[PDB]
Parts: structure tokens; sequence; C-alpha cells
């Protein structure tokens, strides 16, 4: 996936970050202790003619 | 050295509702702006804790009690009186028991087969000379062997002189005992409220998951003695309580319905099969 | 040493280092042992043969 910088706030026991589908959207970088948001990149429908 | 104590007017138990009450968070992972289902031992809401105050007007309690798949203990406090727990089972050194004291230097985490005395406290001692206190008893155990666990907390001084006025700092904590892990969950609110257990909803974060392997049935608190030149007597009666207070309740197996804000934290919850119309806030989510 | 007499099982992970006489019969042992009292911990006879 795209690694983003995050506006969560993760406490200090918290590594990773979940949906309600229970896959993991954003992560504690382990070197910098900073918070990355995960996001898919494949998006977008398409249509043949 | 331990000494009974003896100056003790009994009375009949004490009980309190606690509302929306015990709630932590059940793993380690971030959730946010969410309503998610778990099951685990919680506290039921609005349900009836056992309330034993310590008083001098002299009413303290300090008794043996039950550790029925875990224990929620909240405690009200102005001048640091509950300052620990005892766990185990015989409580008697045939048997390994745990041991968690804040001595007012380290808090101290072991264990470890203690032969334990039927009324173990710890003491601070008033000074008419100047205006301090300092802890002078320490009366948990009177012997120790096969030592198994330990853990020494960083040095610290926490402020151990006697407070007047209105409770202020209120300590919750969660115990249970899982697969040889005892796991700790702890928070501490700011409070001004006199005599019960405040109303509103504070989510208990993770604390320790010490290691112990030990069978755990029965707990008794630690609680703390002033001794100055106004208590008259010898070592079993020349003391005075301080005023202060805990609340015990029993955890079970259930299903909640947490809900994480925005921030990440827990504001609400729903037990459910508290009543009818909390299955159907679960159903519904 | 081995563990050979308990009242029940242990719990996982759960540790048992205590040295109380077993009652293996219906008289109560009082601390010492004979008939139907037994040691519960039993040392391995371990031999390079
Ligand atoms: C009993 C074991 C015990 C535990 C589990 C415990 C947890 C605990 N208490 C803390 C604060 C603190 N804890 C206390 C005192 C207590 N808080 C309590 O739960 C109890 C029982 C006391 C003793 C009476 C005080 C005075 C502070 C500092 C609060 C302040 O900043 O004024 C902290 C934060 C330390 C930090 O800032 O890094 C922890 C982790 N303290 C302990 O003594
Ligand atoms: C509180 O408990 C701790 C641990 O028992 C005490 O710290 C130890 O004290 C003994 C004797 O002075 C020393 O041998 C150890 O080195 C200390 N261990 C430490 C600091 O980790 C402490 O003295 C006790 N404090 C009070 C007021 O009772
Ligand atoms: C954990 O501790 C409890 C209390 O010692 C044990 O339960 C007791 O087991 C004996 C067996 O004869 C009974 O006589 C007691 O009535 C029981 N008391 C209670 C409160 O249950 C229990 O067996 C221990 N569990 C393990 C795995 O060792
Ligand atoms: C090395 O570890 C420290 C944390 O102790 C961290 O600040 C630092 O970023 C790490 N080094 C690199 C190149 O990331
Ligand atoms: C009183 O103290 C003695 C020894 O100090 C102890 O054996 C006994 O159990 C105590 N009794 C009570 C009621 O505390
Ligand atoms: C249980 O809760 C009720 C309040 O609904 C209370 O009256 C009762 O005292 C509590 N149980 C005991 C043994 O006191
Ligand atoms: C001052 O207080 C400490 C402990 O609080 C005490 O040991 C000391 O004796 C006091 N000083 C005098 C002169 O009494
Ligand atoms: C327990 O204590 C007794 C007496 O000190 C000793 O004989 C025995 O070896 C100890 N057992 C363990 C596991 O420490
Ligand atoms: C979340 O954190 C921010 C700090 O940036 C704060 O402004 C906001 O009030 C918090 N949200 C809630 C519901 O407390």
């Amino acid at each position: 996936g795209v690694l983003t910088e995050s506006n969560k706030k993760f406490l200090p026991f918290q590594q990773f970050g979940r949906d309600i589908a229970d896959t993991t959207d954003a992560v504690r970088d382990p070197q910098t202790l900073e918070i990355l948001d995960i996001t898919p990149c494949s998006f977008g429908g398409v249509s043949v003619i | 050295q331990c000494v009974n104590l003896t100056t003790r007017t009994q009375l009949p138990p004490a009980y309190t509702n606690s509302f929306t009450r015990g709630v932590y968070y059940p793993d380690k992972v971030f959730r946010s702006s969410v309503l998610h289902s778990t099951q685990d031992l919680f506290l039921p809401f609005f349900s009836n804790v056992t309330w034993f105050h310590a008083i001098h007007v002299k009413r303290f309690d300090n008794p043996v009690l039950p550790f029925n798949d875990g224990v929620y203990f909240a405690s009200t406090e102005k001048s640091n009186i509950i300052r620990g727990w005892i766990f185990g089972t015989t409580l008697d050194s045939k048997t390994q028991s745990l041991l968690i004291v804040n001595n007012a230097t380290n808090v101290v985490i072991k264990v470890c087969e203690f032969q334990f005395c039927n009324d173990p406290f710890l003491g601070v001692y008033y000074h008419k000379n100047n205006k301090s206190w300092m802890e002078s008893e320490f009366r948990v155990y009177s012997s120790a062997n096969n030592c198994t666990f330990e853990y020494v907390s960083q040095p610290f001084l926490m402020d151990l002189e006697g407070k007047q006025g209105n409770f202020k700092n209120l300590r919750e904590f969660v115990f249970k005992n899982i697969d040889g892990y005892f796991k700790i969950y702890s928070k501490h609110t700011p409070i001004n409220l006199v005599r019960d257990l405040p109303q509103g909803f504070s989510a208990l974060e993770p604390l320790v998951d010490l290691p112990i392997g030990i069978n755990i049935t029965r707990f008794q608190t630690l609680l703390a003695l002033h001794r100055s030149y106004l208590t008259p007597g010898d070592s079993s009666s020349g003391w005075t309580a301080g005023a202060a207070a805990y609340y015990v309740g029993y955890l079970q197996p259930r299903t909640f319905l947490l809900k994480y804000n925005e921030n990440g934290t827990i504001t609400d919850a729903v037990d459910c099969a508290l009543d009818p119309l909390s299955e159907t806030k679960c159903t519904l989510k | 040493l081995y563990r050979l007499f308990r009242k029940s099982n242990l719990k996982p992970f759960e540790r048992d280092i205590s040295t109380e006489i077993y009652q293996a019969g219906s008289t109560p042992c009082n601390g010492v042992e004979g008939f139907n009292c037994y040691f519960p911990l039993q040392s391995y006879g371990f031999q390079p043969t």
C-alpha cells in the first residue's frame, strides 16, 4: 500500500490500528516514533466500450 | 514484628452501585470512530460493589476477600492510605503469594512464599517538632523464602502527608489472572466527590502483564496507619486511620459494545445482556 | 525433581512449589509421612548408563 503521514495519536502501548474489517490502517514506525496511515493503492472502476 | 490491632468498631458491610464503571481496553490495537463488540471479563454495569471506608471520627476495614475470576478495585483518596495488595490462596507460607506495595519510595512486586500477618499494614508517624511525615512501620510479612519473582520500581517520593478536606484522587484497577499472567489495568482520575463512586465513564489502560504463575483465590488490601502524639497507647491501640475509601467488585464473562471516538478513546459502552434494551442496542450496533 | 502427586491438575503456565504432604487416603496426614501420606516431590534418577 501507500504510506502517508497521520494525525492519529497512538497510546504508548499500541503499535497497529485497524478498520472494522480488521485490516491494518495505521502503524507506528518502529525507528522514528511516528504514525503512518496505510492505504490500498488500487482504486477506481474501469469499463471497456 | 507484626502486631494485631484491637481498637475497632464492627459495622455491617456497605454496598454501592457502580454506574457504567470498570471498562478497560481489551487489546492493544488502535481503533477510532467505531462500535466494537468484544467478549471479556468485565464488571457488569449498574452492579453492587462492596464498600470499605477507613475513617477515625475508629472504623477501618481490610478483610480477606475472594478473587472470583478477577477484581475491580476503586479507591477514593486524599492522603495516600491504600498502598497495595496481597494475593494468594492461603496466605500462610504453605503456598506462593503475590505482594504489590508502594512503601512511599518504591513500588515492589514480589511473588514469593510469604508468612503473612493476620493484620498486615504500613505505618506513618506524625512529628510535632517539624511539620513532616515519614513512613516508619512495615508489618506486612514475617518471613519470605523461595522467592520467585521480584520487581522494584525506580526510587521516588510521594506526598504521604495527611490532607484535610475532600477526596481528590480516584484510582481504579482491574486485576485478572489468566494463563499464568497477572494482568493489571489502571486509571487515575482527579475528582471532588465526598462519599460514593463518581458517576461517569473512564476506560482503564493496560499497565502490567506479570508472569507469576500463581493460583489466586483470595486477596487483601494493605492500608496505612497514622501514628501521632494525639494517639496514646501501645502499637496495637496508639494509632489513627486517615480518611479513605475503596470499593470491590467482581468481573464476569460479559459481551460489551465499546464506542471508540475519533481520537481512539473508549468514551462509552453498553453492557450487553444487562437488560433487553441493551440487547437491542447490541443487535443494532 | 518432579511432582508426582497433586490434588488437581495445574492450570496452564502455573507453578506449584509447595511441599505439603499429599493425603492419598482418607485420614489426614498432619504434616508427617506414613501410609497413604506421600511426599509430593520425587527425584529423577539420572545415570549415564
Ligand atoms: C500500588 C502499586 C502502584 C501502582 C500499580 C502504580 C501505578 C502508577 N502510579 C502513577 C502515578 C502516581 N501514583 C501515586 C500513588 C499511588 N497510585 C496508586 O494506585 C496507589 C495505590 C498509590 C499509593 C498510595 C502518586 C502520588 C502518583 C503521582 C501523581 C502526581 O503527579 O501527583 C504512575 C505514573 C508514573 C509516571 O508518571 O511515569 C503509575 C504507572 N503506583 C503504585 O504505587
Ligand atoms: C521500600 O522497598 C524497597 C525494596 O525493599 C527498599 O529499597 C531497598 O532497601 C534496602 C535496604 O535499605 C536496600 O538494600 C536495597 O538496595 C533497596 N532496593 C532498591 C532501592 O531498589 C526501600 O528502602 C523501601 N523504602 C521504605 C521507605 O521503606
Ligand atoms: C487453587 O486454590 C484453591 C483453594 O486452595 C483450590 O480449591 C480448593 O481445592 C481443594 C481440593 O481438595 C478443596 O478442598 C477446596 O474446597 C477448594 N477451595 C476452593 C475455594 O475452590 C484449587 O484446587 C486450586 N487450583 C489449582 C489448579 O491448584
Ligand atoms: C536508531 O534508534 C533510535 C531510537 O532509540 C531512533 O531514534 C533512530 O531513528 C534509529 N536510527 C535510524 C537511522 O532510524
Ligand atoms: C494476634 O497476634 C498473634 C501473633 O502476633 C497471632 O498468632 C494471632 O493470629 C493474632 N490474632 C488476631 C485475631 O489477629
Ligand atoms: C446488591 O444490589 C442491591 C441494589 O439493587 C443492594 O440492595 C444489595 O445490598 C446488594 N447485595 C448485597 C449482598 O448487599
Ligand atoms: C524533622 O522530620 C524528620 C522526619 O519527618 C525527623 O526525623 C526529624 O527528627 C525532624 N527534625 C527534628 C529536629 O526533630
Ligand atoms: C523451599 O524452602 C525450603 C526451606 O528453605 C527448601 O528446603 C526448599 O528447597 C525450597 N524449595 C524451592 C523450590 O525453592
Ligand atoms: C482529540 O484531540 C484533539 C487535539 O488535537 C482535540 O482538539 C479534540 O478535542 C479531541 N477530541 C475529543 C472528542 O476529545
